[PDB]
RNA sequence: AGGUAGCUCAGUCGGUAUGAGCGUCCGCCUGAAAAGCGGAAGGUCGGCGGUUCGAUCCCGCCCCUG
């Protein structure tokens, strides 16, 4: 609604809770928290189980007037899915934004959409599945050049958060 | 039984109890035991109402100091079981809130 | 005059809170419910002090309602 970007990172600050909380930031400025609130806070004060809450300071999110400029390209799309072992506590969101980095103009869009812990993971790990989807601009992209894209956005990953290819 | 001996055997007989206990239920155990009604210092307490009334102050101040020891052991135990409780919890329940 | 379990209320005249209903939890019932049976968890006895070996119970002050 606001037409700004923001990041959530991970915080301790009362009366949230201490692994439930982001803390919220416009570019480098924060704005607020969120999340679930503090179980002791929930119970000295005779609030619901499980409640939830969110304060951003308005004035510090800056007024923004984007003028887009899409680029739509009408030629076919390539999909892949790639999986990504790393360590438990390393947020999602840096693993995408290193996949992204890496695979450069090509990518479209990238989604996850599983995070799995078991014994054939191993120990304090986690693996991560995105959806990517791969265009080009002027061209019907070939399994190749998209497999390329692939390869470097994996090796982004392994270099920036340690991520390794799912076996 | 309101002797110095018998309650100060008392005393430490639940301050190695509580002690020993690791868990909130074993914790509970060891207080219905050792601080619970059939226990030796709720019964030296019971006997101060037929006591003889010269005997109560000098018999009354001890028992009161064995039942505050052996009462103040399990309170910290009680609050410190209960903090590493809670805070498994916190950590038990943290996620990426990314 | 009263404040007693999460709420609504009996009760305790200095050393065992003796409790109910509701609510919650747990069984039975239902495919699952509500309701209904059955059982369990649940009490610094309004706060700060005094007195006393010991205070829900006595004394002082104060908060809360008719
Ligand atoms: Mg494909
Ligand atoms: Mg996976
Ligand atoms: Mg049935
Ligand atoms: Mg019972």
């Amino acid at each position: 609604a606001s037409r700004v970007d923001v990041t959530l990172r991970p915080a301790q600050y009362l009366p949230w809770h201490p692994g439930r909380c982001a803390q919220v930031f416009v570019g480098e400025s924060s704005v607020g928290h969120a999340g679930q609130l503090h179980p002791a806070v929930i119970e000295r004060s005779g609030l619901p189980k499980g409640t939830c809450a969110v304060e951003l300071n308005l004035d510090a999110i800056p007024c923004s007037a984007p003028l887009p400029a899409p680029r739509v390209s009408p030629y076919p799309a390539v999909f892949q899915d790639v999986s990504l072992v790393v360590a438990a506590d390393i947020p999602a969101q840096a693993v995408a934004d290193a996949v992204r980095a890496g695979a450069g103009d090509l990518l479209e869009d990238i989604a996850l959409f599983d995070v799995f812990t078991g014994p054939q993971i191993g120990e304090h790990r986690k693996s991560l599945t995105f959806a990517l989807r791969f265009r080009a601009p002027d061209r019907t992209l070939t399994e190749d050049d998209a497999s390329a894209a692939r390869d470097a956005a994996v090796q982004s990953a392994a270099e920036r958060v340690g991520a390794v290819l799912r076996g | 039984m309101l002797s110095p001996e018998a309650l100060t055997t008392a005393v430490d007989a639940a301050q190695q109890a509580i002690a020993l206990a690791d868990t909130l239920d074993v914790l509970a155990r060891v207080k219905t035991e050792h601080l619970g009604d059939r226990s030796p210092l709720a019964l030296a307490r019971q006997a101060l109402a037929v006591l003889p009334k010269e005997q109560r102050a000098e018999a009354g101040k001890r028992v009161n100091a064995a039942r505050n020891a052996a009462q103040r052991s399990y309170d910290e135990r009680l609050a410190t079981l209960r903090a590493e409780r809670d805070a498994a919890v916190l950590v038990a329940e943290g996620i990426d809130v990314t």
